[PDB]
């Protein structure tokens, strides 16, 4: 007479549960765990799911345990082969195994996918500092060419800025320097433009060929500092109580943010939380138990992923009432299962082998597409802006010269 | 009183500077000494840290079932609490009784 | 021809450098063979691999069993030195806590990459059937709740 | 515009050049977006169920659950499903039938990669009969002189 | 026209330099007979040698009557000398050996060789047993069960 719980990856009801019902045919990770714990410790067990459907807790006035703690303290069932977060209160009333699985408060974010190419994206292949240095190098070269042609000759400032700009944009030059000191400047600026244009084309080809996606946030230590991404918990439970009772600097900040923030970042249920993460953009991050997050990221549509380590560690046990002669028959078997590499094999199978998606198959899967007008339109805007400006200055010069 | 058995050297428990100047357990400082101070206030034990001499964690020798080091110093009644990083393993468990992990 | 060639080869440099993927998990290190990885001579980590019954783990053990140089290291101080001198050729396989101590409180020539492969823990063991067997299990379980077990790790 | 035409053209050529077809069973195991199906009931599905191989079990775990039925009822249906799927379906059939279909049928399909397991055909005789040794000798002598390789290369 | 052509040349050259593809000069034995630019040799005397003499298939008779009359001696004294000769000559030598020995060799250091093309003619390895033995029928069934269990393949794969 062992209890259980209905969490999907641990104890699940298979297709056509009417035909296959009861201890004879169940599916789940905890089901295989119970089978193996019986194989190591032969005993009569009947899978009696908890009636209440939840884990232990005591009401302050009622002072009674309910779920898989009430089913154990009150002799309603032998043990509880199900995920129990080992904790002080539960231990004080049950006898806990050595943790057969350790976990923590993971961070859940939507899988980083390529954004819409912004306006002014054409100047991505070169850093901002390089663009500014290009502008001021052009303005320095033109001034020096002017000064050189006016020591020792139509290279006035206006007519030399045009030559430098013509030489940069690969379009043929109208005139060429004749002196030696003008020709040195011409030659070195020609070399400079050649190298820069080759660098821009090559780096753009690198951008287009292999795409490299980066997670916007890596760990909660930086998620606290960001604050442009909203991150939320479940309503109330281990996670919220942990954050309110925390005293570490980063966690205290991550709680002060979420305590006073609008709208309601706290989510009613984990299904709503994952739905909100998937629906929204990368502006929402969800803080849940590590196991649930690892499991969720494997099912369809595989649109989410786990980032960063576990914030605080706690383990899952196999409960047993204090006076049981079976109390010490489970510690040793759990330790042996953990040491044999059997529990890890069970989890690996149950989570990755029964996985909706695989990482290796879509690892590269690279396909290239034609440059849409969205990528480029940042230069069409500049073109039409330049034309409008040219007409404007033409009218200004005309009006000034007419009077 | 009770006698504690921690290992000698690690990131966990170490010799502070001026070890000769200090005396008793106060000559020693580390993570697992700071811990084994906290546990005192929850179990009331007034102890004096006592490092294992052999300097091994311990296993029953194949020829003779003689546990060595801290897991040895515990079984033979030499000293009680092993406030130090003992991996929770089956073979040590069948002989000695652990606590729940303080680190994974 | 020369200018076209310069631009083409520069694009090749940048493209290839962009598709660089460091060894991040155990599977990637198992498939790749350019980097040699070595455990300690005698310890729970080597016995793990010998008793390991996982294809990826067995693949490493088959590699670590036979190598032209001894991939195994005699001492963990030696193991750290071998990785530093090998300049990426050696990839030690040590416990997570020691790895996080070395990459942090030692000159940062090394780092820890990828999640830990197996699991285990450190109890504060007491003699079998002792009078203070429980008021230590309770002490550890309360310390872990109030974070005094996690403030201390973040300190040292 | 000219720079971004040349760069994107290089991207097309480079990416098209580094394309690798599914050549062995391992590549089809790591790959996950094309579906492979066997016959509904035969020596090949039971092979996969009884097989205990990391690659094979990975496939069997894949073929056990799929939103469409990867398994095909008839081998004629299996050939049609691959042709209509335009590369999505990858049937798993015996090597001799594969080499017959890719050859004496309109070449919409082909056989790639070496066969995974081994089998063999024998001119069987009833247990304890007088045509056991001479038939075994006949088959061995035929194979030695290539009269079994001249016949296979014919049909 | 000139703008498009120069862009095409630069882009395709960048593709050539970025990712490189290596193609085997020879694919199968039929193409090896057709080429005849690469000299291919067997071991001196043995099954892998006597097969080509007693072969009447069209391609194989060509592949024999070539090496039957060709200088210098393509036929190699031993398989170690044959693999050494294949390793030495860059691409002019192709060696025709048993499939298993080839697969094993290409796995050993320095891994400088490889096996190309299917098997030309099929043979089998058995477990001999004298005619009158009571162990004669106790091995057929064991071999068939080992083959069916996926154990023999596991063995070959591992080793
Ligand atoms: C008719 C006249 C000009 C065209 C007017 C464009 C209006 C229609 C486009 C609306 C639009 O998408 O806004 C976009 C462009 O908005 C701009 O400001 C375009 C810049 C071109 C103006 C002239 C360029 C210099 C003149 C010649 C020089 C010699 C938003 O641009 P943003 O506000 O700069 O934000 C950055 C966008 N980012 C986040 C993707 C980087
Ligand atoms: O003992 C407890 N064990 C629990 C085990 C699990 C899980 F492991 F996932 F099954 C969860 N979930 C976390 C989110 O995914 C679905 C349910 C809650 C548990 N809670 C309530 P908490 O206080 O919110 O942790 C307990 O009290
Ligand atoms: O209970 C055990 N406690 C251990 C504690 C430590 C550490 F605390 F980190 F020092 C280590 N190290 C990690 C590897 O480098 C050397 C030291 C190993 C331990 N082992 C396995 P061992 O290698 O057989 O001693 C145990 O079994
Ligand atoms: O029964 C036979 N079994 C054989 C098995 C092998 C191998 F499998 F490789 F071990 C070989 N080799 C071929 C080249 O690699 C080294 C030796 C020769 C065999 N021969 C002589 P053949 O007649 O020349 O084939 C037999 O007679």
């Amino acid at each position: 007479v062992v209890t259980t719980i209905l969490e999907s990856p641990y104890v699940m009801m298979k297709k056509n549960h009417e035909m296959l019902e009861g201890n004879e045919r169940y599916e789940g990770y905890c089901v295989d765990l119970a089978a193996e714990i019986a194989k190591h410790c032969g005993f009569k067990y009947k899978l009696t799911i908890v009636g209440d459907g939840k884990y232990g807790a005591r009401d302050a006035d009622t002072k009674i345990w309910n779920g898989m703690v009430g089913e154990l303290v009150y002799g309603k069932a032998d043990i509880a082969i199900a995920p129990l977060t080992i904790t002080l209160v539960r231990e004080e009333v049950i006898d806990f195994s050595k943790p057969f699985m350790s976990l923590g408060i993971s961070i859940m974010i939507k899988k980083p996918q390529k954004s819409k190419p912004g306006v002014f994206s054409f100047l991505d292949p070169l850093a901002y500092e390089i663009w500014m240095c290009i502008v001021f190098a052009y303005i320095g070269v033109s001034v020096v060419l002017f000064l050189v042609s006016r020591f020792s000759n139509e290279f006035g400032i206006f007519n030399s800025l045009w030559f430098s700009l013509g030489a940069f944009m690969r379009q043929g030059c109208d005139i060429s320097p004749r002196s030696l000191s003008g020709r040195i400047v011409g030659g070195v600026w020609w070399f400079f433009t050649l190298i820069i244009i080759s660098s821009y084309t090559a780096n753009l080809a690198a951008f287009l060929t292999v795409e490299r996606m980066v997670s916007p946030i890596e760990s909660a230590e930086d998620l606290s500092k960001q604050t442009e991404i909203a991150y939320g918990t479940l309503d109330s439970g281990s996670t919220k109580e942990f954050f309110r009772r925390s005293k570490i600097a980063v966690f205290d900040k991550m709680w002060t943010y979420m305590r006073s923030a609008e709208p309601s970042v706290f989510v009613r249920t984990t299904a709503e939380g994952v739905a909100r993460v998937r629906k929204s953009k990368g502006k929402y991050a969800y803080l849940l138990e590590s196991t649930m997050n690892e499991y969720i990221e494997q099912r369809k549509p595989c649109d989410t992923m786990k980032v960063g380590g576990n914030l605080d560690s706690k383990g899952y046990g196999i409960a047993t009432p204090k006076g049981s002669s079976l109390g010490n028959a489970v510690n040793l078997a759990v330790l042996k299962l953990n040491e044999e590499g059997l529990l890890d094999k069970l989890k690996n199978k149950w989570w990755y082998d029964k996985g909706e998606c695989g990482s290796g198959g879509g690892d590269s899967k690279e396909k290239t597409s034609a440059l849409s007008l969205s990528n480029v339109a940042g230069v069409f805007y500049i073109l039409v802006g330049g034309l409008g400006l040219a007409m404007l200055v033409a009218l200004i010069e005309f009006c000034y010269k007419s009077r | 009183t009770a006698a504690v058995t921690t290992i000698a050297e690690a990131p966990y428990v170490m010799l502070k500077k001026n070890a000769a100047a200090a005396e008793g357990n106060a000559a020693y400082e580390g993570y697992c000494v700071a811990l084994a101070a906290e546990i005192a206030k929850h179990a009331g034990a007034a102890y004096a840290a006592a490092i294992v001499a052999d300097g091994k964690y311990g296993a029953r020798d194949a020829a003779t079932k003689a546990w060595n080091g801290m897991v040895g110093e515990l079984v033979y009644g030499r000293a009680a609490a092993a406030a130090a990083p003992l991996t929770i393993t089956l073979v040590r468990e069948e002989v000695i009784d652990f606590s729940k992990p303080f680190m994974s | 021809i020369i200018i076209s060639s310069y631009t083409a080869n520069l694009a090749a440099f940048l493209t290839v450098e962009r598709m660089v993927s460091p060894i991040e998990s155990a599977e990637d290190l198992a498939k790749q063979t350019e980097i040699a990885y070595g455990t300690l001579a005698a310890g729970s980590t080597k016995e793990f691999f010998r008793r390991s019954k996982i294809a990826v783990a067995a693949k490493m053990w088959a590699y670590m069993a036979s190598a032209e140089p001894s991939v195994f290291a005699a001492t963990t101080a030696a193991g750290a030195a071998r990785v530093r001198k090998a300049k990426g050729k050696a990839a030690a396989l040590l416990e997570s806590t020691m790895n996080e101590y070395i990459e942090q409180r030692k000159p940062c020539d090394t780092m820890k990459v990828g999640g830990n492969l197996d699991s285990k823990g450190y109890g504060a063991a007491t003699p079998k059937g002792s009078a203070l067997r429980a008021p230590v299990n309770l002490a550890v379980l309360k310390l872990a709740e109030q974070g005094a077990l996690d403030k201390l790790k973040n300190k040292w | 515009i000219i720079s971004s035409y040349t760069a994107n053209l290089a991207a097309f050529l480079t990416v098209e050049r580094m394309v690798s077809p599914i050549e062995s069973a391992e590549d089809l195991a790591k790959q996950t977006e094309i579906a492979y199906g066997t016959l509904a009931a035969g020596s090949t599905k039971e092979f996969f169920r009884r097989s205990k191989i990391a690659v094979a079990a990975k496939m069997w775990a894949y073929m056990a659950s799929a939103e469409p039925s990867v398994f095909a009822a008839t081998t004629a249906a299996g050939a049609a499903r691959v042709r209509k799927a335009k590369g999505k379906a990858a049937a798993l059939l015996e090597s001799t039938m594969n080499e017959y279909i890719e050859q004496r049928k309109p070449c919409d399909t082909m056989k790639v990669g070496g066969n995974l397991d081994s089998k063999g055909y024998g001119a069987a005789t009833p247990k304890g009969s007088a045509l056991r040794a001479p038939v075994n000798l006949a088959v061995l002598k035929l194979a030695e002189q290539g009269a079994l390789d001249k016949l296979k290369a014919k049909w």
